[PDB]
């Protein structure tokens, strides 16, 4: 918890003008973006030698009807 | 010690009015009703009297939170008069041996809490002297000091019975009331206290007749003199209902912080077979958990020094037994009177008196498994601070006090049955082979210990 | 919001022109006491006046033409459904939930 | 005390039984309630339940019925307090009571060898009715006889300090009408 | 198969646990109070064309009244014999009762 | 009039002379209970809204203890949560195994509560058994299996006070208090049957409606 804590809180201070914020639950660490900072964070976190995230695993959605921007 | 103040307990002084007069009744009286309800009360809370009930609260203080009555409107002083406990005999010497005493005391205390009437409860197996205490109240009337005009002043007193039809749960301070208004008589929660909104919607206050029996010395005699007897906030003279398994039940009128052996010695005879062959001493009364014979060494009689060793002063029904008995039985039997006397409105005890008095019966035949011996514990700790009367509480210390002091014997008992009975029981005492066969459980020992009846 | 997006949700064009919807938020129910169910706001669609359920003939089930029947919509701000609703294009009809009114419960007032 | 809480209308008990206070329990009746403010004068039940259950012999639904008519309450109230309290006998209970404290304090007495005389010489069980209906077993809770422990307790008397020898006096004499001193 | 207690009375009480367990919703069980007073079930229909044969209403019934037999040779001509309706299933608890016995003796200890 | 109390750190405003459970209603947290409702006289015999208060040992009944000004009233101690498994080992030490042929099945307060509040095993294995009542018969619209029933007293207040219909009472003491009519009557009422309603347990259910279909079917 703690050191996904410090490195989430890194990549927002390397990127202020994208990372809206973070969120650690157990051992997942959550990185919150807007559509216009997504391939900002994304390219930082596959070049980024601090993290190499080079495999996308799945991209998916989720439906909230309540929220004015419904899909996720 | 000279002076006591019930000496008619052995029926030598007399019950009528001339001798109760001569005996040191009624005297000063307007001047001690005309000194105010404030010089009495103030005479009180310095005095350091305390409630024979069990509680232990200040009976004095108690006494102050009731409101001045200007008017004089129906403010009622409830005059405990039940016995309730086992073991406990104390209220019924009083009331068939000394009664113009109690009447004396209920005028004076009535005074000093702005009353006008006062109702005495007396239980339903006191009829004789129900009758009899209703006799001494007709010598009370002719007297005129009982009335709209008593003694000539400006201040009046009344006074009425009211029996009960048995119900050890009407000894609680809420269900006596509500047992005069005419209903079952289960215990109210207590806000709103009934120092304000008591019977009838008016301020009440629930003293017990030893209680009230003893303020007509204590507001002629002085009133400094209180504080001698005992140790300190603990003061004061005290009945003792002694009886059990002893060399001969009786009653004393003792001081507190009396020693326990002293008082083995002095009178009450002694232990049937000596002192080296006590096993368990229940003091006050069967509420409060049976003491070892350990402890009895240093004991005395206290309202708080009986409490460091987990017991209490409560209806100072000492109890003192002997090795040649079993315990677990005789604690079994309170259990089974706790539960057949609960009113059984409350979840805990309407239920949980009954999960200890089907436990103790396994218990009393030792079909039961070791482990659950501090399973019932478990239970007796569940169903304190979560009733409405005390009498969840008073069901619950006799579990603990088998368990605290006489572990190893239910251990010995359980070990017996395995032996006994040569096959070992599970939980809830079911064998190995127990089963239902066409509506009724087969090969397994029933414990038809419920009474039968 | 403002935009008609029914056009591009690819819904039969019936729902907007043939059916009502209701906007409610769910009542308590008499025989339990729990406070619960009736914090959420939800949507759900009138019954037909015929079709909505029949018995089938042959093992005596309940056959359905209504295909909305079974479809109930979950909100958690009642502005959301409304939100939600108006970007649909739905021909709704809000249902505003009664409020209990406060009384003061005080245990010595069975004598007082 | 037997516990069972709902009543079976039987051929000796029933609403359709008239019951009617004698010319003297009026005049106690009307003065019992003299010690009750005129606004709470249904606190009077437990006084008039017992003093009509005297009058009949035990409390009779007809008893019920007829103190709740007096007092202007609904029959249930008085069926509550009826059945709340251990006293009242709803079943004709026949002539005597004998009450056994079966309680630790008066068991520490040998309290168990009371109940065994007494078993012996009628033929009857706790809980039980004679078949004359002269008597009627009943075990009991404390009754303040502890200190006086192995007490028996008939109808409302007092014999403190028995033993089964002396169960042998009371329990002929009662049939012979010969009654001892109670004390 | 649907069972009995050895005195003959349907071991089902309708108590619906089946019905709301039942992944695929293959059971309708419709009931009411019997004639004399029993809660029993008079319509009770498992669509074997759409269970699952998953063992839930199984695990579910409280007093085992809802079993699966180790029969699997019954292929039907028709689809229409694939509706078991309360008869249907009636008759296999009969026809199985002691191959149902097989097994619960064997495995009662592990459930 | 009003009096700020704060309940578990929710500052709560309600108005004077209220108990504790409606102020903690309104700040939000879910105090468990059998025996109140809100539209009945208060009894506090059930003892499952127990909580503590600051300044005390005892624990208050929250349906009837009245509201303090400054009190600072704890709803989720251990000491608390012990007390509720406590109280729910012993509603369910009698009651008998009827849920599956129980009506209140999937709707039933005694069940979401000990499913909630209570622990998940039980410690009732005793070889003499529960306890056993015989159902009375008060019409033909009210079916009474008081085996079920957990004497919290909604029905008595109920009929005496809302319905008008004394013929509603607790006869006997204690395990033996059988809620009831004491000789055997019909309730007589208009409002009768909204006791069906108020009843927790299965122990008054609809006639009409006994065993035909399940809650969460309709
Ligand atoms: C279950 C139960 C039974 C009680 N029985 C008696 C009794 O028989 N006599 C008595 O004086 N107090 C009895 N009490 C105590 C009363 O509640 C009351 O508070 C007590 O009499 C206080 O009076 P005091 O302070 O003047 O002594 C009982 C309490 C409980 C919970
Ligand atoms: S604790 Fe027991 S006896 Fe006391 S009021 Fe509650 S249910 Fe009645
Ligand atoms: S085995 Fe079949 S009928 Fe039973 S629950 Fe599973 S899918 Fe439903
Ligand atoms: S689970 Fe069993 S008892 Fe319940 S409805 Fe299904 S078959 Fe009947
Ligand atoms: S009342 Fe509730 S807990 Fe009791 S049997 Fe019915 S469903 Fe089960
Ligand atoms: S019958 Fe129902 S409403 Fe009445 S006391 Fe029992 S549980 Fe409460
Ligand atoms: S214990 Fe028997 S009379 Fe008190
Ligand atoms: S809800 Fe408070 S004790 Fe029942
Ligand atoms: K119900």
């Amino acid at each position: 918890i703690e050191e996904l804590h410090k490195f989430g809180r890194y990549i927002m201070g390397c990127l202020p003008k994208f990372v809206q914020q973070f969120s650690v639950w157990k051992d997942e660490l959550v990185i919150y973006v807007a559509p216009s900072a997504l391939t900002q964070v994304a390219t930082f976190l596959k070049d980024h030698t601090s993290a190499q995230f080079k495999a996308c695993m799945d991209v998916t959605a989720a439906d909230y009807p309540t929220r004015t921007n419904r899909f996720d | 010690d000279s002076d006591r103040i019930f000496q008619n307990v052995y029926s030598k002084y007399g019950e009528d009015l001339k001798s109760s007069q001569q005996r040191g009744d009624w005297y000063k009286t307007k001047e001690i009703i005309l000194k105010g309800h404030e010089w009495l009360i103030n005479e009180l809370k310095a005095s350091g009297l305390r409630g024979r009930g069990g509680a232990g609260f200040p009976s004095g203080l108690k006494y102050s939170f009731m409101p001045p009555n200007p008017n004089r409107e129906p403010q009622y002083l409830v005059v405990n008069a039940d016995e309730g406990e086992p073991g406990t005999c104390k209220d019924r010497e009083i009331i068939r041996k000394e009664p113009h005493k109690l009447v004396e005391g209920c005028l004076l205390a009535g005074r000093a809490m702005n009353a006008t009437a006062a109702y005495i409860y007396i239980r339903g197996e006191f009829y004789n002297e129900a009758v009899a205490l209703q006799t001494a109240i007709n010598e009370a009337y002719k007297a005129g000091l009982l009335g709209k005009n008593a003694c000539g002043s400006g201040y009046d007193f009344d006074v009425y019975i009211h029996r009960g039809m048995g119900a050890y749960i009407c000894g609680e301070e809420t269900a006596l009331i509500e047992s005069i208004e005419g209903k079952a008589g289960k215990p109210r929660l207590k806000p709103p206290f009934p120092a304000g909104v008591g019977l009838f919607g008016r301020p009440t206050t629930v003293t017990n007749v030893e209680t009230v029996a003893v303020t007509p010395t204590i507001f002629r005699r002085s009133g400094a003199w209180f504080a001698s007897f005992g140790r300190d906030r603990n003061q004061g003279t005290k009945l003792f209902c002694i009886s059990g398994h002893v060399n001969e039940p009786c009653t004393v009128e003792e001081s507190m912080s009396i020693p326990l052996k002293e008082l083995l010695e002095k009178h009450c005879g002694g232990i049937k077979g000596g002192w080296d062959n006590l096993l368990g001493v229940v003091p006050g009364g069967s509420s409060v958990p049976i003491m070892p014979k350990h402890v009895c060494e240093d004991v005395l009689m206290d309202f708080d020094a009986l409490k460091d060793v987990g017991s209490g002063l409560g209806t100072a029904a000492v109890i003192v037994l002997n090795k040649q008995t079993d315990i677990i039985r005789a604690i079994q039997r309170f259990s089974a009177f706790y539960k057949h006397e609960s009113c059984g409105q409350c979840t805990p005890c309407r239920e949980g008196t009954t999960y200890l008095q089907r436990m103790m019966d396994r218990f009393v035949t030792g079909q039961a498994k070791e482990k659950e011996i501090d399973l019932i514990y478990e239970l007796s700790k569940e169903i304190e601070g979560h009733t409405i009367c005390a009498l969840g509480d008073a069901a619950a210390w006799p579990v603990q006090g088998l368990i605290k002091s006489f572990r190893p014997e239910m251990v010995e008992r359980i070990k017996q049955y395995e032996a006994k009975l040569g096959e070992s029981v599970s939980y809830g005492g079911w064998t190995s082979k127990g089963k239902v066969l066409d509506g009724k459980v087969v090969s397994n020992p029933i414990p038809h210990d419920a009474h039968h009846h | 919001t403002d935009l008609a997006k029914e056009l591009v949700s690819g819904a039969p064009k019936e729902l907007i022109t043939e059916r009502v919807a209701r906007i409610y938020q769910e009542a308590k129910a008499a025989t339990q006491s729990g406070q619960h169910n009736t914090e959420t706001w939800k949507i759900d669609w009138d019954i037909l006046n015929k079709g909505n359920r029949w018995e089938n003939d042959l093992m005596g089930y309940q056959s359905s033409s209504d295909y909305m029947q079974g479809t109930i919509l979950k909100f958690d701000t009642r502005e959301g459904a409304i939100r939600f609703a108006k970007g649909q294009g739905w021909d709704y009809y809000i249902q505003e939930p009664k409020v209990r009114r406060f009384v003061k419960k005080d245990y010595s007032a069975n004598f007082y | 005390s037997h516990m069972i809480s709902v009543h079976r209308d039987t051929p000796k008990d029933n609403p359709e039984i008239p019951f009617e206070f004698t010319k003297e329990n009026l005049e106690r009746a009307k003065e019992i309630i003299a010690k009750y403010p005129p606004q709470y004068k249904k606190g009077a039940v437990m006084p008039l339940l017992d003093l009509g259950q005297r009058q009949l012999g035990f409390t009779s639904i007809s008893v019920m019925n007829y103190v709740a008519k007096y007092l202007d309450m609904p029959p249930m109230r008085v069926y509550e307090v009826a059945t709340f309290y251990t006293m009242y006998n709803r079943k004709p209970m026949g002539k005597y009571n004998v009450q056994v404290c079966t309680t630790t304090p008066c068991q520490l007495c040998g309290s168990d060898g009371i109940m065994k005389a007494i078993t012996e010489h009628l033929q009857i069980r706790p809980g039980q009715t004679t078949p004359d209906n002269l008597f009627t077993l009943q075990e009991v809770e404390c009754l303040g006889a502890c200190v006086n422990a192995p007490m028996i307790a008939v109808n409302d008397d007092f014999y403190e300090d028995l033993t089964p020898e002396r169960t042998v006096e009371i329990l002929k004499g009662f049939q012979s009408g010969d009654i001892p001193k109670p004390g | 198969a649907l069972r009995r207690y050895p005195s003959g009375e349907e071991r089902c009480i309708a108590c619906k646990l089946c019905e709301a367990v039942c992944p695929a919703q293959a059971i309708t069980i419709e009931a009411e109070e019997r004639i004399d007073g029993s809660r029993r079930t008079y319509k009770y229909d498992i669509d074997m064309t759409k269970c699952i044969y998953c063992g839930y209403c199984q695990e579910s019934c409280p007093v085992d009244a809802i079993v699966e037999t180790p029969n699997v040779e019954y292929a039907t001509e028709t689809r229409e014999e694939l509706l078991y309706n309360k008869e249907k299933l009636l008759a296999n608890g009969d026809k199985w009762e002691q191959e149902i016995q097989y097994a619960l003796d064997a495995d009662a200890p592990y459930r | 009039k009003e009096v700020e109390l704060t309940v578990d750190g929710v500052k709560v405003s309600i108005e004077a002379g209220s108990s504790i459970i409606q102020a903690a209603e309104k700040a939000g947290v879910t105090i468990p209970r059998y025996c109140y409702h809100e539209k009945l006289a208060v009894a506090g015999n059930c003892r499952m809204c127990l909580v503590e208060i600051e300044r005390s040992p005892k624990l208050a009944a929250s349906c009837a203890m009245p509201v303090q000004n400054g009190m600072s009233v704890l709803t989720n101690t251990p000491k608390i949560k012990k007390a509720r498994e406590g109280v729910t080992e012993m509603l369910l030490e009698n009651h008998p195994l009827d849920c599956p042929v129980c009506d209140q099945g999937g709707e039933c307060d005694l069940q979401e509560q000990s499913l909630r509040y209570g622990s998940d095993r039980g410690r009732f294995h005793e070889i003499v058994g529960k306890r056993a009542v015989e159902n009375k018969a008060i019409g033909p619209l009210i079916k009474t299996s008081m085996n079920r029933c957990i004497h919290c007293t909604r029905c008595v207040r109920f009929l005496n006070d809302v319905a008008g219909a004394p013929e509603f009472g607790t006869a006997g003491r204690g395990n033996d208090m059988q809620i009831g009519t004491y000789v055997e009557r019909n309730v007589n009422s208009e409002l009768s049957a909204n006791v069906i309603d108020l009843c927790p347990v299965g122990a008054l259910t609809s006639k009409p409606y006994a065993f035909r279909a399940r809650p969460w079917e309709l």
